[PDB]
């Protein structure tokens, strides 16, 4: 808040502009890296109400309808294990939608095989 | 934002074009109890004062000193600093304070002084060239002075060289004013060097008895014990504040904590070294520092040609702290929230995104 | 006294964000790899080998 | 007043080992569930510390070289350690600091004293015996507090001399070990700061004696000397010191 | 003088370590394609034209 | 050698810390990347006589 630091300051010109411009081309290029990762796909699958797949148990891959969160058990050990003029700022997408768009990828693949990757 | 592109037309996006703050509203300055006085009322106002060639010497230190209630005492009628400035007092610091008080003729008042020649200069009390401090006297008429006059209150007349700064001379020896030999005997030409003043009720202005204290500054390598007096203001506590506590300043928020501090810690740091807990010097209890609440200001907008509407996002800001929505990625204005889900247009963050249709989020 | 601080903590400003800049790449690089697997092993059967 | 002792028994002065003790809090700052890594005048860990006793004939009340500061351990019981004597040549010529503590209070004076050769107290069984010093001419800070105190007590004090500022930490410990320093750990609280500015390279221990000639009460303390090193401190939810690594020890601390 | 010649080696150190990190990404790129041209040329026969 | 220049240097920060730390980071990368360009079997497979 010191004002003749400010005004000093603004001797060595437009140094604080690029510094601001490269952590947001830094921020954006956070969000489009997720956007290009996880939203593959335009829609929203899901998977038949009974899990009968020939045997074959999906059961720690797809959601768990008990947890408030919508997370596999898989992906809930995941997010268990991990652990000033200073902003951090949200990601676009939440922790929610990247696991909707996980659960439709995998509903997608578990339905439809690979036909859903390259048309309906 | 046109003013941040630099350019009259702005495309369809969100940008962010300033930076919020939360301006300080009060200064809160907390000083801790300005208790251990210097005994200044044993020096200016004592019983009996010493006479000038056997000046007493006080000497003032680790204590604070008020040397407001001093100067703006109106019975002193000589009041002249040499090395420092009277309203300055209360702010500067020093390592010890002498204090020289004697008692003196009204017209030899004047003789305290650096560069000063006269009889009290020479023989008496003798101050340097490069004198730092202030010199006090006041009338004295209606106490030292005796209808059967005061002869307690001596003077040394003679001697053969003068005095260095801060030197006392108490020897009686009888002074040869002739170079007849004198082995202590008094005689036509040798005669004693302390003579009585005359101090009656009668006289007027410039022959009543004036006593004067001296205080003089030492600035050694030795620690400022004796300082000015601290006026701590009033608490106040929940507002981005500029907070003063015991030398350490800021701005923050000053609320309660639930930190229990052992009693030798003031201050509190974080991982970060920053200071986000404070002991209050006045009451001892414990206060958080929550920095104010800054915030990037971006303005979403379609574009000029569709259309003028804009909506403003404070970043990180509460809504209640600046069509008004809370989202988590700050407090968006001039939005209306609608249930319905549509594709993300311009992205706001936390799963929010507007779009123009007015604004919507 | 202002200057040297300004010229130091600007001095730090620039390296934390040109590291920030190269980590930047870093990721970019592995959330391209990422959006590779994605499209080739989990939408696909993928010939190529490991 | 000044006696020499003359019953004494020679012996060799005793080392042993500092183990982890020595550590005092580096500043005046609350720290909550953090490591933190300072550079300051700390005790070596493990370090060879010089070891003196009291016992019957043994009368330990040499004078040592002060250094960059000065870590005091004191096993005690029934008071027989009451203060200490700094200074640089300890006589009339230079100015020094004398800290006591007597059957009523502490007493911490700067002035121009003249120490005897051999200072201590005594105790007829009741304290009426005084001879640590012969005189007193020139006094500049005089500063009255309230008192700081099988061997029951442990006294650590470290005494630091820094820009004028004479830093005295101290913490009580109650042990019940009966021969050498116990191995634990306990950081030294700030006590005190004093205004002294005055040169201190020599200091000296103040005991007292017991009389029923003199007989000397079952005591025995320890000196250890700090140095210019790095510890890395940690601190606890409730932001004590519990344990700390000398960085400088083996590869391991380091 | 110290302040000044160590403004100046600290300056062309830190452009030294920004080359070096520049230089090691292209290298970690030029090895994650040998990697991967190690596990589709060697290990397995590639559709791959080229 | 010269400890005023280091005592100098101090006041710079951690400088000298970030630089170390990634040569060390490139030190460590170099050898990463031998690892998944040729140890990409863990038998040693010998041709016949
Ligand atoms: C698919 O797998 C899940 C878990 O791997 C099976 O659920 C288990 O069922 C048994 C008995 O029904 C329980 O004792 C376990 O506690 C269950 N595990 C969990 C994690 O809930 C499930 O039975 C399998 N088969 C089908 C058809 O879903
Ligand atoms: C106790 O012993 C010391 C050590 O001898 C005595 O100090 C000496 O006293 C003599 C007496 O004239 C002096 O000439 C020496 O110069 C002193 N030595 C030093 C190193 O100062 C001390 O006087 C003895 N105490 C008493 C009461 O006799
Ligand atoms: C005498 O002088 C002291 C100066 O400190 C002052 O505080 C005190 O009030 C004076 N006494 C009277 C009766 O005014
Ligand atoms: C300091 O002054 C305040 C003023 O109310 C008082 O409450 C407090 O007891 C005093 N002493 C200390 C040690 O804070
Ligand atoms: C401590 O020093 C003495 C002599 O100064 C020596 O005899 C002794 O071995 C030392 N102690 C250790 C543990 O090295
Ligand atoms: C302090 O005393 C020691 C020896 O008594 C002397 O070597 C040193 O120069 C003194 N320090 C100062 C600042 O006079
Ligand atoms: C302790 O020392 C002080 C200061 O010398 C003195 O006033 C007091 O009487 C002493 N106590 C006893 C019990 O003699
Ligand atoms: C110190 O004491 C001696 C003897 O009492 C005296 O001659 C001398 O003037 C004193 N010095 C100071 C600075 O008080
Ligand atoms: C901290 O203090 C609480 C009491 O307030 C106590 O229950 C807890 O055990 C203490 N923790 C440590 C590590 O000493």
């Amino acid at each position: 808040d010191s004002t003749e630091c400010s005004n000093l300051l603004l001797q060595y010109g437009s140094f604080c502009t690029q510094l601001n411009r490269a952590l947001t081309g830094i921020a954006v290029e956070q969000d489009k890296n997720t956007q290009e990762v996880f939203a593959q796909v335009k829609q929203i699958y899901k998977t038949p109400p009974i899990k009968d797949f020939g045997g074959f148990n999906f059961s720690q891959i797809l959601p768990d309808p008990s947890k408030p969160s919508k997370r596999s058990p898989i992906e809930d050990l995941l997010f268990n294990k991990v652990t000033n003029g200073l902003t951090v700022l949200p990601p676009l997408l939440t922790d929610e939608m990247i696991a909707q768009y996980t659960s439709a990828l995998l509903a997608g693949t578990i339905t439809s095989g690979w036909t859903f990757g390259a048309g309906p | 934002t046109k003013c941040t592109l630099k350019s009259f037309t702005v495309e369809k996006g969100i940008y962010q074009t300033s930076n919020f703050r939360v301006q300080p509203t009060e200064s809160i300055v907390r000083f801790p109890n300005i208790t251990n006085l210097c005994p200044f009322g044993e020096v200016f106002n004592a019983t009996r004062f010493a006479s000038v060639y056997a000046w007493n010497r006080k000497r003032i230190s680790n204590c604070v000193a008020d040397y407001s209630v001093l100067y703006n005492s109106a019975s002193f009628s000589t009041f002249k600093c040499y090395g420092v400035s009277p309203t300055k007092l209360n702010d500067l610091c020093f390592t010890n304070v002498y204090a020289d008080s004697f008692v003196i003729r009204g017209d030899e008042v004047r003789q305290i002084a650096p560069g000063q020649t006269g009889n009290i200069a020479d023989y008496n009390y003798k101050l340097p060239d490069d004198f730092t401090g202030c010199v006090i006297a006041w009338n004295s008429n209606n106490l030292d002075s005796k209808v059967g006059g005061n002869y307690n209150y001596l003077y040394r007349l003679f001697r053969k060289s003068n005095l260095k700064p801060f030197e006392r001379d108490i020897s009686t020896e009888i002074y040869q004013a002739g170079s007849t030999p004198c082995n202590g005997v008094k005689g036509f030409n040798c005669y004693f060097p302390l003579q009585s003043y005359g101090f009656q009720p009668t006289y007027g202005v410039g022959y009543q008895p004036y006593r004067v204290v001296v205080l003089s500054f030492e600035l050694l390598h030795a620690p400022a014990t004796v300082c000015g007096p601290k006026k701590s203001t009033n608490l106040v506590k929940n507002k981005c504040v500029n907070f003063n506590f015991n030398g350490l300043t800021g701005t923050g928020v000053l609320t309660e904590s639930n930190k229990k501090f052992l009693p030798f810690q003031q201050f509190g740091r974080d991982i970060a070294d920053t200071t986000d807990a404070v002991r209050d010097p006045q009451t001892l209890e414990i206060l958080d520092i929550t920095p104010c609440s800054f915030g990037g200001v971006s303005v979403i907008t379609p574009g000029t040609n569709t259309s003028n509407q804009v909506a403003v996002l404070y970043q990180g800001v509460n809504c209640t702290e600046v069509n008004v929505f809370q989202t988590r990625a700050g407090c968006l204005i001039g939005a209306e929230h609608v249930n319905n889900s549509y594709e993300c247009d311009i992205p706001i963050g936390a799963g929010i995104c507007a779009s123009y249709q007015s604004i919507i989020a | 006294q202002i200057d040297r601080l300004i010229t130091g903590r600007l001095q730090s400003l620039q390296t934390y964000v040109t590291q920030q800049l190269i980590r930047a790449a870093e990721i970019r690089a592995s959330a391209n790899l990422a959006a590779t697997k994605m499209s080739e092993c989990v939408l696909g059967q993928s010939k190529r080998v490991d | 007043q000044c006696v020499n002792l003359t019953t004494r028994t020679q012996l060799p002065p005793a080392y042993t080992n500092s183990f982890t003790r020595g550590v005092y809090y580096p500043d005046k700052v609350f720290r909550s569930s953090v490591l933190h890594s300072t550079q300051d005048l700390f005790l070596p860990f493990f370090s060879n510390v010089t070891w003196f006793h009291a016992i019957h004939k043994r009368f330990d009340n040499p004078v040592l070289p002060f250094n960059d500061g000065v870590y005091f351990a004191s096993t005690e019981k029934s008071n027989i350690i009451r203060g200490w004597i700094f200074g640089t040549t300890l006589d009339s010529k230079t100015q020094s600091l004398l800290i006591v503590n007597n059957a009523t209070n502490v007493v911490i004076k700067v002035c121009e004293f003249q120490f005897c050769n051999d200072p201590f107290l005594g105790v007829y069984y009741m304290e009426s015996e005084f001879r640590v010093y012969s005189s007193a001419n020139n006094c500049t800070f005089e500063y009255v507090s309230q008192p700081f105190l099988n061997f029951k007590n442990l006294r650590e004090f470290v005494f630091k001399n820094i820009d004028g500022y004479f830093k005295i930490y101290s913490k009580h410990t109650p042990i019940n070990l009966v021969r050498d320093l116990p191995q634990g750990f306990s950081a030294l609280e700030p006590l005190v700061d004093l205004p002294i500015g005055i040169n201190i390279t020599r200091f000296q221990t103040l005991l007292a004696l017991h009389r029923s000639g003199w007989t000397a009460g079952a005591a025995a303390y320890y000196v250890g000397y700090l140095q210019p090193r790095t510890f890395l401190l940690k601190y606890n939810e409730n932001g004590t010191i519990t344990d700390a690594v000398d960085c400088a020890l083996d590869p391991l601390s380091e």
